[PDB]
């Protein structure tokens, strides 16, 4: 659903992948294990191991990133939290 | 006058081959799950 962006240290090129590549995986998932899957699988082939991603409706979170690797977005309701680190 | 000839040799060698690697990662995944075991209104009696 619509994409509304809260935080970024990440280039725009990658901002924009990062929820072309969540919305392609939440068209295609229901289950937010599966579609976390998605995301990171296909950002570790991009850019380059070791990305980790976080999908879901409740919680919070204090994580270390990459500087130019890390995003926090919501597509409606579903948050997801995208970085590397590792 | 009396010259001697004379062959030397060193002893030979063995090498082999050995690795190193950093400490291994690997992959996990989890999903969080959403029981609600919950009655709609239990009359109490306490």
């Amino acid at each position: 659903r619509k994409a509304v962006i809260k935080n970024a240290d990440m280039s725009e090129e990658m901002q924009q992948d990062s929820v072309e590549c969540a919305t392609q995986a939440l068209e295609k998932y229901n289950i937010e294990k599966d579609i976390a899957a998605h995301i990171k699988k296909e950002f570790d082939k991009k850019y380059n191991p070791t990305w980790h991603c976080i999908v879901g409706r409740n919680f919070g979170s204090y994580v270390t990133h990459e500087t130019k690797h890390f995003i926090y977005f919501y597509l409606g309701q579903v948050a997801i939290l995208l970085f590397k680190s590792g | 006058i009396r010259w001697e000839t004379k062959s030397c040799q060193t002893a030979s060698i063995a090498t082999a081959s050995a690795s190193a690697q950093a400490r291994n990662h690997v992959d996990a995944q989890v999903q969080t799950e959403a029981p609600v075991p919950v009655s709609v209104q239990p009359p109490s009696q306490y």
